């Protein structure tokens, strides 16, 4: 049949990037006319792939994965980069093949008050490998003693909420991205 | 707060319970947890109020439907065609993300439990039973596999002393919450998590059950329980 991309986009919720989303798109065509509905501007930044190569995949099985970052950081969804999403949250090879989808989404995503339901993780003792997923919450021990099951001096519960308002520079703004890659 | 729930029913077999189950919640998980007379927790379903398609364990997969009214602030789980053997207590269970909950994968913990509405009709590995010294230390271990503690879940530990619902005890891997003393540990390695409890206190009698997410089967699943038991010197 079609592929289910209005389920992708448009979907009613979107991951924090610590928890990010995998869809599998196993067998269909597709149509990624809801991007310009959603959309105003976009962008759609493919390595080493044609974007037309993402319009038949009958016989390919394509990997969708969606979270919410801030614009500052849509450059570390890219190879060979370095940052805290890179870092600690949702690493992309070096070899990468595929595309990145990002819109800005401070119209859904941002509240007066202030939106604290995203999620990134802030600290972590080693690097992401390409295409990992850290959701644990175990207190993270910067220091040489132990933590004792608590945070505190040192000791710090690896995810941090993102603080997403209106008022803030479009950088600081809550970006969605989908990551389309091959399996 | 604290979750309020439906009372007794005593049911003919082949008929049907609908638990009510309301938080006097769209940001948190509602989790649908029994336990058969003298028996272990077992999961049953789950679902994320408002956003959420209801997630079921497959043992209850045709004749349980968990729901949820935004309006009455009320969730539902419905049995149907019961058997003796689904006589039990029934609880809810509100799980924290920290914020919003994406899906029932994200837990963090189920801090707040329910009553027990008690219904009588006319997996991870634990030590059944393990035995302590006052004052010293006792360790519990829970052995999963690499579909659920080695895929990268943490091990959250409950306590249930007779007559009331489990406690949250440790969740991270290792992490206490708010009110459990420092006698209490956690740790976890590989497939493997454990509990600790130093200086051993005769309180600290009680049932220890563990729990982890399983990616394979896409539910939650409970330890078989342990029964420390706190010797004399």
């Amino acid at each position: 049949n079609l592929c289910p991309f209005d389920e992708v986009f448009n979907a009613t919720r979107f991951a924090s990037v610590y928890a990010w989303n995998r869809k599998r798109i196993s067998n269909c065509v597709a149509d990624y006319s809801v991007l310009y509905n959603l959309a105003p501007f976009f962008t759609f930044k493919c390595y080493g792939v044609s974007p037309t190569k993402l319009n038949d995949l009958c016989f390919t099985n394509v990997y969708a994965d969606s979270f919410v970052i801030r614009g500052d950081e849509v450059r570390q969804i890219a190879p060979g980069q370095t940052g805290n999403i890179a870092d600690y949250n949702y690493k992309l090879p070096d070899d990468f093949t595929g595309c990145v989808i990002a819109w800005n989404s401070n119209k859904l995503d941002s509240k007066v008050s202030g939106n604290y339901n995203y999620l990134y993780r802030l600290f972590r003792k080693s690097n992401l490998k390409p295409f990992e997923r850290d959701i644990s919450t175990e207190i993270y021990q910067a220091g040489n003693k132990p933590c004792n099951g608590v945070a505190g001096f040192n000791c710090y519960f690896p995810l941090r909420s993102y603080s997403f308002r209106p008022t803030y520079g479009v950088g600081h703004q809550p970006y969605r991205v989908v990551v389309l890659s091959f399996e | 707060v604290q979750l309020v729930e439906s009372g007794a029913e005593v049911k003919k077999p082949g008929s049907s319970v609908k638990v009510s189950c309301k938080a006097p919640f769209s940001s948190y998980a509602i989790s649908w947890v029994r336990q058969a007379p003298g028996q272990g927790l077992e999961w049953m379903g789950g679902i994320i109020p408002i956003f959420g398609t209801p997630n079921y364990a497959q043992k209850f997969q045709g004749r349980v439907t968990i729901t949820a009214d935004e309006s009455t602030s009320t969730a539902y789980m419905e049995l149907s065609s019961l058997r003796s053997e689904d006589t039990a207590v029934y609880y809810c269970a509100r799980g924290y993300c920290g914020g919003d909950c994406y899906s029932l994968e994200l837990v963090w913990y189920f801090d707040l439990w329910g009553r027990g509405t008690l219904v009588t009709v006319s997996v991870l590995t634990q030590p059944p039973s393990v035995s302590g010294a006052p004052g010293q230390r006792v360790t519990i271990s829970c052995t999963g596999s690499s579909s659920n503690i080695g895929a990268g879940y943490d091990v959250q530990w409950y306590q249930q002393l007779p007559g009331t619902a489990p406690k949250l005890l440790i969740y991270g891997n290792s992490n206490r919450p708010s009110g459990v003393p420092d006698r209490f540990s956690g740790s976890k390695s590989g497939t493997s998590a454990s509990l600790a409890i130093t200086g051993l206190q005769a309180e600290d009698e009680a049932d220890y059950y563990c729990q982890s997410y399983d990616s394979s089967l896409s539910g939650w699943v409970f330890g078989g329980g342990t029964k420390l038991t706190v010797l004399a010197a």
